[PDB]
């Protein structure tokens, strides 16, 4: 693909994002999506593969029934109340529809089978934009309309997440597979507290991203899609797997990360609402999570797996490619604990 | 000529309430006095400021 | 000076493509620089698709035409001489 | 002829049936080309002309040929009707049992409830007495679309040919 | 140092602390109040601007 | 040629819809109490 | 609602149960998909002619266009899999996994 036709369609996604955020009308905000949609697809598609071409089928078939159920939805709460402004829908049965919709958009299970299975298809830039960007405009509609959500619905949408996410952690091999099924357990959680407090789930987003970036990127400057060949990178590059070593312990929560902040302040919120059964189960399920970072950062740093004779050609050589932002997505993605009180920003 | 905007001196009073439109509910209170500094600061948990 | 001879070239080789270009490029300038666009936006104002709504009088209207055909109110003698 | 509209949604839903009962892609095309024009007969009973005659030049005219297109040139399927194998014929049947129960549901019980309330009368009683004088209506207020909405052009401008380049980055192999 | 120094700077943490504590629980129940009638500055959902109404005279008389 | 015969036809245009806007408060009229007629009568006939 | 409605809701329910149950080929899915592009056309246009929303008669033509480009999308889709398989079988869509 062309640098500049690249650009332009990247430039497409992130068009379609904002404009579901900056819409106040409900078609705008569709049209939104199909746009992120149409220019998704050929980047997921950048490096022609039978797997690239059989993720890119799988997320357009989803996502297309997504965006079906969800202009279904705009059209029946169109017909019970007169409305396009995206405030609080005035038919319960199209709220469940769109609800529907947007979590299939999400990836949050059951709609969760095509996110493993799509991000191990894509290459792992393509996955970083799936898994980080791709989230936003979702999220940004559903805490527009988080007055209306059924809580109950969402919040058995978000634990099964949860749950669902752990438990495919727990037997993946593949790297990108790995992530795929921990994004699905940070939606979970992200989605938890939507009913409660927004900003909340903002900030868990906010958090989820940079730890997302902060290991894509170090995946992509080691080059590594399975655990073994992420288990080589001790040899050449020990900083980068250290690193990456932090940034899973953050994932997993375990303070003084900066992981703990998201799921203290949803623990805080869902306590302040009287629910203390919901959020100690997710604490206890995301232990799983927890499990299979665990695992990672053995093979990749902890322990020292056995290397080839080819790399000591690969010593040799340095690194050409230089991204600018990991370095500080990474001291942000570990070391901000200490600055929660930052949360009012959000508000 | 015929499509000119006329002025009519009508004696029927003008409706009050031609659309016989309910009371308005009143507004929420708006706004307050002036901004001062956090009691003390940002209360959340163990930070003191 | 190169440009000429580009113009000269691109019409003796695709003279499609250059009237194409031509006849774009003055349906947008041509447009602006002309003065009967203002008078196009008048006429479809004037069309009186709607009943002109009275308006009732208060005594403090002089300009608005409470009559059937008198001096007062838009005049379309403009159009009548187009 | 004072349910010619509830006649033109039954059979819109006959046609849904057949071509959701995933036939021979032939078969379910003409499934979809026979819905198409009744849903279009359904608008235009409204008095959407200029909507009724979109779906039909371009949805039914361009958007299903297109379809046809791709399922000439690769045809990799042995032809079947609607009520062929039991995995058509049996689907088909049972989406027209489930509408025909919504029918006498619908019209002997005037006041339908299945998940939506769903009133009995005939829907010539939804049509408001007015009169738009030297006016089309659909026509004024679509063709608001290049004064009103911009942003909407725009937008639609810029997605269709974003859309023409994905197309061809996706289609270059 | 002096004992008395402890015993004030201890008198003076316990009513900083006690203070932050009637705040979070005031800080609650404001906010249960508020998103439960809707009648604060919190919890105001947006609701259609009377703006874009347009009362000029229409098509039909009777709207 | 076609500005000129068009811009007759606007001018035809605008006098056939002065005409209507003349003939326009009769019929108003007419339909107001054409309307209240059938009203009336479909209530009597509810009554009944 | 009147029943035209009730009828068109359901159509886009028949719809969407088709392209949820697959059968074999992927040509059927995108057609059960489209339909049910038709039948949101047809619910959008009736409400909005009937409420008289005259401003939103645009929203069912715009509707149409997007449809139609997710649409080529898919189509695109769908030949490129053949191509690289022989068929359009959703079967063949089986490398990736779980």
């Amino acid at each position: 693909m062309n640098p500049i036709i690249y650009t332009t369609l990247i430039m497409t996604v992130m068009s379609g994002t904002m404009l579901v955020m900056i819409s106040s009308h409900w078609l705008l905000i569709w049209i939104g999506f199909e746009m992120n949609l149409l220019a998704m697809i050929p980047v997921l598609m950048k490096n022609f593969n039978p797997r690239a071409t059989e993720a890119a089928t799988k997320y357009f078939l989803t996502q297309a029934t997504a965006s079906m159920m969800l202009m279904m939805a705009i059209i029946i709460n169109l017909l019970y109340s007169g409305q396009w402004t995206i405030t609080k829908m005035f038919n319960p049965v199209a709220m469940t529809m769109m609800t529907m919709a947007l979590a299939m958009k999400l990836g949050l299970s059951p709609f969760h089978f095509w996110v493993p299975e799509v991000t191990q298809g894509i290459s792992l830039q393509a996955g970083l934009l799936l898994l980080t960007w791709q989230k936003l405009a979702p999220l940004s509609v559903l805490c527009q309309i988080s007055q209306s959500i059924n809580p109950n619905l969402m919040l058995t949408m978000a634990m099964l997440s949860i749950l669902i996410g752990g438990w495919g952690g727990l037997n993946q091999t593949q790297l990108r597979k790995i992530m795929a099924y921990s994004s699905i357990a940070h939606m979970g959680w992200m989605t938890a507290v939507l009913p409660y407090n927004t900003t909340m789930t903002i900030l868990n987003l906010l958090i989820y991203i940079t730890m997302t970036l902060a290991m894509f990127m170090l995946l992509i400057h080691s080059s590594a899609t399975t655990t073994l060949s992420l288990s080589h990178t001790w040899n050449k590059m020990p900083v980068i797997t250290s690193l990456m070593m932090v940034t899973l312990l953050s994932m997993g929560g375990l303070p003084p990360l900066s992981g703990f902040m998201p799921k203290w302040m949803i623990i805080q919120e869902m306590t302040k609402n009287e629910s203390i059964i919901m959020p100690t189960l997710m604490a206890m399920t995301a232990l799983l999570n927890l499990y299979f970072y665990m695992r990672l950062a053995y093979s990749s740093s902890l322990t020292m797996f056995p290397s080839t004779n080819n790399m000591k050609m690969k010593w040799q050589f340095e690194h050409t490619k230089q991204m600018k932002l990991l370095p500080t997505m990474i001291v942000l993605s570990t070391l901000v604990l200490p600055m929660t009180p930052a949360l009012s920003s959000l508000n | 000529e015929l499509s000119k905007v006329t002025k009519v001196k009508t004696d029927r009073p003008l409706p009050e309430n031609p659309y016989h439109s309910r009371a308005r509910p009143e507004p929420n209170p708006e706004a307050e006095g002036d901004l001062k500094p956090a009691k003390h600061g940002s209360r959340l948990f163990f930070w003191t400021m | 000076g190169r440009i000429a001879s580009f113009l000269k070239n691109a019409w003796a080789k695709e003279p499609v493509l250059v009237a194409s270009f031509a006849i774009g490029g003055l349906a947008i300038i041509l447009p602006s620089l002309s003065p009967y666009t203002n008078y196009a936006i008048r006429i479809n104002r004037a069309t009186p698709y709607n009943y002109p709504v009275p308006l009732r009088d208060d005594g403090n209207m002089p300009d608005v035409p409470s009559h059937p055909q008198d001096p007062q109110g838009p005049s379309l003698e403009w159009l009548k001489n187009l | 002829t004072m349910y010619i509209a509830f006649i033109l949604s039954t059979i819109f839903v006959i046609g849904f049936v057949g071509f959701s009962s995933k036939p021979s892609p032939i078969y379910g095309g003409l499934g979809l080309i026979v819905s198409g024009g009744v849903g279009c007969g359904i608008v235009l009973n409204f008095g959407g002309s200029f909507l009724g005659l979109m779906v039909f030049l371009i949805y039914l005219g361009g958007m299903l040929v297109v379809f046809g297109y791709t399922t000439a040139m690769a045809t990799e399927m042995y032809p079947e009707v609607w009520v062929s194998n039991k995995t058509v014929f049996g689907a088909f049947v049972s989406g027209l049992m489930m509408e025909f129960c919504m029918v006498y549901y619908a019209l002997k019980e005037e006041e339908v409830e299945i998940i939506f309330k769903f009133n009995g009368l005939g829907d010539w009683v939804i049509y408001d007495t007015g009169d738009s004088g030297f006016f089309s209506e659909e026509a004024m207020g679509i063709a608001a679309l290049y004064s009103y909405g911009t942003w909407l052009v725009i937008v639609t401008g810029w997605s269709l040919l974003i859309g023409v380049v994905v197309i061809m980055e996706i289609t270059r192999g | 140092d002096g004992p008395e120094k402890n015993y004030e700077k201890t008198m003076a943490i316990l009513q900083i602390e006690a203070e932050k504590a009637e705040l979070r629980l005031k800080e609650l129940e404001v906010r249960r109040l508020m998103r439960a009638r809707g009648d604060g500055p919190w919890y105001q959902y947006p609701t259609i601007d009377k703006a874009l109404i347009d009362h000029s005279p229409k098509t039909t008389p009777d709207n | 040629s076609m500005m000129k015969w068009n811009r007759e036809r606007r001018r035809l245009q605008i006098e056939d819809f002065e005409a209507r806007i003349a003939l326009m408060p009769l019929f108003q009229a007419e339909k107001d109490r054409r309307v209240l007629q059938m009203l009336r009568e479909n209530l009597e006939e509810e009554a009944i | 609602m009147p029943l035209v409605y009730m009828n068109i809701i359901m159509a886009f329910a028949i719809a969407l149960a088709g392209l949820l149950m697959y059968r074999s080929h992927l040509m059927s899915s995108l057609l059960c998909l489209e339909g049910m592009m038709l039948s949101l056309f047809i619910m959008s246009t009736l409400i909005i002619l009937n409420t008289h929303f005259t401003l939103a008669n645009m929203m069912p033509i715009i509707l149409l266009v997007f449809a139609a480009c997710e649409a080529a999308l898919g189509l695109s889709l769908l030949v490129m899999v053949s191509n690289t398989y022989g068929t359009d079988y959703v079967q063949n869509l089986n490398l990736l996994q779980c």
